[PDB]
RNA sequence: GUUACAGACUUAAGCAGUGGAGCAUGUUAUUUAAUUCGAUAAUCCACGACUAACCUUACCAUAUUUUGAAUAUUAUAAUAAUUAUAAUUAUUAUAUUACAGGCGUUACAUUGUUGUCUUUAGUUCGUGCUGCAAAGUUUUAGAUUAAGUUCAUAAACGAACAAAACUCCAUAUAUAUAAUUUUAAUUAUAUAUAAUUUUAUAUUAUUUAAUAUAAAGAAAGGAAUUAAGACAAAUCAUAAUGAUCCUUAUAAUAUGGGUAAUAGACGUGCUAUAAUAAAAUGAUAAUAAAAUUAUAUAAAAUAUAUUUAAUUAUAUUUAAUUAAUAAUAUAAAACAUUUUAAUUUUUAAUAUAUUUUUUUAUUAUAAAUAUGAAUUAUAAUCUGAAAUUCGAUUAUAUGAAAAAAGAAUUGCUAGUAAUACGUAAAUUAGUAUGUUACGGUGAAUAUUCUAACUGUUUCGCACUAAUCACUCAUCACGCGUUGAA
């Protein structure tokens, strides 16, 4: 839910363990909004191949997970 | 559609008098029996 | 309601078929009268199919 | 498991059956299953009105309802073949499938395009 | 024979098409059966005066 | 890599474009875990695909299914329907093999279908006749037509698939029907009739045929149809089938990612580069058509953006209608007033006056804008369960390039092109700069020279799976034979 109201994307997440323990949480989400509750969490975002190791700071907080595990790999050119 | 619909299995059921043929399945099973004897048949399935 | 008559022809079509595996019997396999049959045609009256 | 593919036993459409056609039907039967539910779900979590821990739940709920009741995962299928492009809902066949019926005389009331 | 008609061609009764594109006195059909060596069919068009 | 003519959007005029700019989209290449697969000269490149967020998808990563979607065979058991506590059947469950399944590979195995030659005029068959015959004539002297199209002449006479015609749209007229509140009768729709127009006077060439004139008529288009053969043209990714390969995997399900990657390059488009052209405004609402609305169309009106209100965009909530009745929807260009930088080709202070929305005088007013809308920042809204990769709006800012474009090149002869003229639907939950359709306003030009490419034709032909044809010699590899010595 992108709209201010209905907000914001929530999904379910093994959050309170973290928080007790720091067992990074593996996401695959890639589509649930940062919130308040979670920075200083760990968590390991999906990049459809390998999942992402990100420790999420309070710049972070509006934003979605999926945006700090870039999917394609950076392009070149082979100058042959 | 409609998944009860009549079928050729049922044209046994409904009329067991008149001995039918269904004539893909029979090109079939005779396609799979040509395929046994020339030895491309299917392997035997893995169960484990 | 157009829904209606698109589930009408397709049942027409799907029976085509039955009719069409029905018209090959056999006796004691011995004989195998292939009896050929057209494309059915379904007429749609208010009251009645035929 | 072993003896079906999806959790729920449905019956296969009569006629033309293929793997992609069988996903669809079971989708839009569990759809249709679940209609009211997903509906009444969804009110929950758009309220401004209602208690918002509650709204939360239903939204919650929502999230982790599974790829069978989405109403936006259903696609039109070609019924005679199974393709998914340029389907015409009007006759729910595909393009090359539906001109093929069409000259036929398949179709109940369609014919050549003259002007 | 021929699959024109000349009862259309000097008279008040018109030709008309089927579908607006088989002349109503054609009739065009085809059924394709399976071989050993794989698909054929067999197309068959009459004319009916 | 030949001869001769004839043809048309072929060329020539003409109108508007492409090629330069930015963006869109397809392709290439390269990248990538994957950038799914095909199309790739004319006959690929908004093509398959009438909408890639998930799905669709076929690709990739990680998980997990193993008789799975079917049909049949063989067994145990359970439930329900029917009958008069038993039985008959139908199903389900657990297994059991044959298998099922495969967008895996080959359209150089096929089907069907399609593209190009092609709306081009060719393609053949009888009976007769000619030639020992394969064959030829028919199927062409010469002309003509859009045309194996009619003339004519001819050992021919007929006949077929093509051409034409019947067909559809549109037009004119007549009849019927519609209690002229579903009204638009200025209509809609069934049935006819109508033209491939007719007649006559003359002027050129030989009874006719082109020009002109006249009188009779509403009489003038578009669409579909694209033969035989060929291109081993395209498709095994619509679908099906042959052969072949996979069967705990090349079959099946979920979660995410990809198909949207970006050096250069190539097509198609869109928007532009301002005054024979852009913007504000225009409610007794200037003037259309075609089509959609039970997987809906959403009117009026309220609220916010926004001090009036209108406009535009959302929200609020559904009036009406599943439709000649209501809604999508007051069509837009047009036409009219106003404004418009480049432009000291204007403004504003004074006077000035029979140009007063203005004039004159004297003072001061000193190469991208008040063009364009790429790119980006923030805030909201919409759809959806979900908008990060990766969607669509609105607002406040941001305001690149671009100064009508090199060689070359595309479309179009009339209701056509053109249009800073708008309108609709198909595909959607949601997004069109694409597609398919509708009307509105509406031109300019014109045939003689040459390239090509279709017809038919001249001459040639050692080719006949027919020029991707055939074919010549050395050199290289083996096995003979016969010379010289
Ligand atoms: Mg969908
Ligand atoms: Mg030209
Ligand atoms: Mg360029
Ligand atoms: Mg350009
Ligand atoms: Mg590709
Ligand atoms: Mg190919
Ligand atoms: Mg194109
Ligand atoms: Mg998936
Ligand atoms: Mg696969
Ligand atoms: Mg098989
Ligand atoms: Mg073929
Ligand atoms: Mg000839
Ligand atoms: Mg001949
Ligand atoms: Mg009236
Ligand atoms: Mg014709
Ligand atoms: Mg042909
Ligand atoms: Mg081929
Ligand atoms: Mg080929
Ligand atoms: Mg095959
Ligand atoms: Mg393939
Ligand atoms: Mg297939
Ligand atoms: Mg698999
Ligand atoms: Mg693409
Ligand atoms: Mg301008
Ligand atoms: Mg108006
Ligand atoms: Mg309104
Ligand atoms: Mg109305
Ligand atoms: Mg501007
Ligand atoms: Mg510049
Ligand atoms: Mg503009
Ligand atoms: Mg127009
Ligand atoms: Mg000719």
């Amino acid at each position: 839910s992108r709209s201010v109201w209905k907000g914001p994307n929530i999904v379910p997440l093994p959050i309170r363990e973290a928080m007790t323990k720091g067992t990074p949480i593996r996401t695959n989400a890639r589509a649930a909004t940062i919130l308040p509750q979670f920075v200083g969490l760990k968590f390991q975002i999906h990049n459809g191949k390998e999942y992402v190791p990100i420790e999420i700071s309070e710049d972070m907080v509006g934003h979605k997970l999926g945006e700090f595990a870039p999917t394609r790999k950076r392009f070149s050119y082979t100058q042959t | 559609g409609n998944p009860d619909i009549l079928k050729f299995r049922h044209l046994k059921t409904l009329y067991p008098d008149i001995e039918f043929v269904d004539l893909e399945e029979q090109y079939r099973l005779s396609m799979v029996e040509a395929k046994k004897r020339r030895g491309k048949g299917a392997p035997k399935k893995m169960k484990k | 309601n157009k829904n209606m008559e698109i589930m009408n022809t397709m049942n027409d079509k799907l029976i085509n078929k039955l009719l069409y595996k029905m018209m090959t019997l056999k006796l004691n396999n011995m004989n195998i009268n292939k009896i050929i049959m057209s494309k059915t045609i379904n007429q749609h009256s208010l009251n009645k199919l035929n | 498991m072993g003896n079906f593919r999806f959790p729920i036993k449905t019956k296969l459409p009569p006629g033309f059956i293929n793997a992609r056609i069988l996903r669809d039907n079971f989708k839009r039967q569990q759809f249709k299953e679940n209609e009211i539910l997903v509906k009444s779900l969804k009110f929950i979590a758009r309220n401004m009105n209602l208690p918002t821990k509650l709204r939360l739940e239903a939204q919650l709920k929502l999230n982790a309802l599974p790829n069978y009741m989405r109403s936006t995962q259903i696609k039109n299928r070609c019924v005679d073949s199974g393709h998914a492009r340029f389907v015409l809902s009007d006759f729910r066949l595909c393009r090359y499938q539906f001109r093929e019926n069409a000259l036929k005389g398949n179709l109940p009331g369609v014919k050549k395009g003259i002007w | 024979g021929t699959f024109n008609n000349k009862k259309y061609l000097w008279s008040n009764i018109n030709n008309n098409y089927k579908l607006n594109y088989i002349p109503s006195n054609h009739n065009l059909y085809n059924n394709s059966n399976i071989n050993k060596n794989g698909k054929y069919n067999i197309k068959v068009k009459l004319n009916f005066i």
